[PDB]
């Protein structure tokens, strides 16, 4: 006996924003680009650990 | 009895039929 | 020989010959460049979508 | 006698779209965006000729 | 609107899905 499967692939995804004049003020803490990026990164490594 | 009967949708292959791959011309007409 | 003979077969020896690999044997069709649905818009319009 | 006649410029247009998964996964008739360009060219002439 | 869908039965793709090479694994599980 013999059988075939198939498996089908998903999509995820989040989107982040910034004003125009936030990123011509001075930061106390660095770019604020990176600090976005890292978030979104690590809140879609949070989601995919729970989805799977 | 090992045979591959004529069957197309891969998800009802059964015996013979499981050891085949799909045979597609790459030149669209 | 009171019969025919090979020199009287014409349509096997004229159809192209290709090497099957399975018992079952797949090919893509185009059958339409797009639906019939009009093409003007108009002045600074953005035109709809089309498909094939 | 003598007359004057005037004449108006018209417009036409067409859009197409691919997904963006539709780019990333293996394609078996070469590339889909150019496909895609080739059946919206050939669509529109057909429209022009015969909307003359 | 070109998309690649999840049709498996072969005589079903009707879009993007028809320009799609299987994807199969060639270990036997």
């Amino acid at each position: 006996t013999y059988a075939r499967k198939a498996a089908f692939v998903k999509f995820l995804g989040t989107t982040r924003e910034v004003t125009h004049p936030m990123t011509l003020v001075n930061s106390a803490f660095g770019n604020v680009i990176a600090r976005q990026n890292k978030d979104g990164i690590l809140w879609m490594l949070k989601q995919i650990e729970q989805a799977l | 009895a090992l045979e591959a009967g004529h069957t197309v949708n891969p998800l009802d292959l059964e015996g013979g039929g499981a050891f085949r791959v799909e045979s597609l011309e790459r030149s669209l007409h | 020989n009171l019969s025919f003979t090979d020199q009287h077969i014409k349509f096997w020896k004229k159809i192209p010959k290709q090497k099957a690999y399975s018992t079952v044997e797949q090919y893509g069709q185009l059958l339409d460049y797009g639906r019939s649905q009009g093409a003007f818009v108009g002045e600074g319009v953005l035109p709809d979508t089309n498909d094939s």
